[PDB]
């Protein structure tokens, strides 16, 4: 049993910083074997893979919006985070925070099986 | 970079049917790096085929895939109401994650 | 001495083709083996290479100590040692 | 003795944290250590273990001789044995 959770503000103004942080339930984020990521999916429209982290540091994103995605994680607290800065009016959507398996050296699991329940947000 | 087309937009078809999902890739994609995820209204996407073959857990054996290369193909031979919902293909490989537009299942 | 891994002299055989519990425990036993068991490798480093493979207890070996049982395991296929 | 695999007095430890390719040969570096030779594992029983863990050649260690050539592996990050 691994569930992820997700907080953070629904308000985020133009010209801002979105402050989303997801917590994991039932797991520690210290899994060699899997990275943590945060993938956005606007409202009626396809999906879309905003980013991805490994406990050590690492920081994997999309290109397009690489230059506006810093994410970060805390293993002590537990929570991996993302902060999103210049925002316009097309990024409403609803994001997951989601557990992107790697899986180990003799069984390779390339997905995301466990999502969170997600989170919406939208501008002014 | 590596850009996944799902050439149907939405098919009809009614329950009982089977049907077959095809996913292309703009260059070559090995198998293992293939996914397809599940999708209904107002929740989260859940996994349903991992390396293109492989059932994840609970998933019934009406899902199957198969395919290489260029392309890939998820059939469901029995149509449940359940089934009825947008369905994804994901290349994925350690790096850059890439998303399928989505095919949905209505009548 | 043997071509696997050796731990406090059991030694490890890896078997590439995925199998089922049953099958697994049948090709073990069939080479006078048994599968291994979570307790001699949850706190060994061969955890790094068991992990998502079978074990005796008819689950595949995962480093939690306590986690949520799925029960569903009959028709996953994983590799096997023994 | 060995904590790992085993093979003609060549003792391969792995490093389950997966790191891209300059930083596993710099690892290896440190601990005195140089990445896994694909021909000198390609016909053995290590290949099973080794596959998809990289080499020395700057490739994952596929058996199969295909290989997705001309594609960028650089910003890719595997298992390495060393």
């Amino acid at each position: 049993q691994l569930q992820l959770q997700e907080s953070g503000p629904g308000l985020v103004k133009p010209s801002e910083t979105l402050s989303l942080t997801c917590t994991v339930s039932g797991g520690s984020i210290s899994s060699n074997n899997d990275y943590w990521g945060w993938i956005r999916q606007p409202p009626g429209k396809g999906l879309e893979w905003i980013g991805s982290i490994y406990y050590s540091g690492r920081t994997n994103g999309n290109p397009s919006l690489k230059s506006r995605v810093n994410i970060s994680a805390d293993t002590s607290k537990n929570q991996f985070s993302l902060k999103l800065n210049s925002v316009t009016a097309a990024d409403t959507a609803v994001y997951y925070c989601a557990r992107l398996r790697l899986g180990s050296l003799l069984h390779r699991y390339r997905a995301v099986d466990p999502w969170g329940q997600g989170i919406l947000v939208a501008v002014s | 970079e590596i850009v996944l087309t799902q050439s149907p937009g939405t098919l009809s078809l009614s329950p009982g049917e089977r049907v077959t999902l095809s996913c292309r890739a703009s260059q070559r994609v090995s198998s293992t790096y293939l996914a397809w995820y599940q999708q209904k209204p107002g929740q989260a996407p859940r996994l349903l085929i991992y390396g293109a073959s492989s059932r994840a857990t609970g998933i019934p054996d009406r899902f199957s895939g198969s395919g290489s290369g260029t392309d890939f193909t998820l059939t469901i031979s029995r149509l449940e109401p359940e089934d009825f919902a947008v369905y994804y293909c994901q290349h994925f490989d350690s790096s850059l994650l890439t998303f399928g537009g989505g095919t949905k299942v209505e009548i | 001495s043997c071509n696997g891994l050796y731990y406090q002299g059991s030694c490890y055989i890896l078997h590439s083709d995925y199998k089922s519990f049953e099958d697994a425990k049948a090709n073990c036993a069939a080479e006078s083996s048994t599968l291994p068991n979570k307790s001699d490798v949850l706190t060994t480093w061969l955890i790094d290479y068991v992990e998502d493979t079978w074990g005796s207890d008819g689950n595949p070996i995962t480093k939690t100590t306590s986690d949520y049982q799925d029960s569903d395991v009959s028709q996953e296929v994983r590799k096997y040692f023994c």
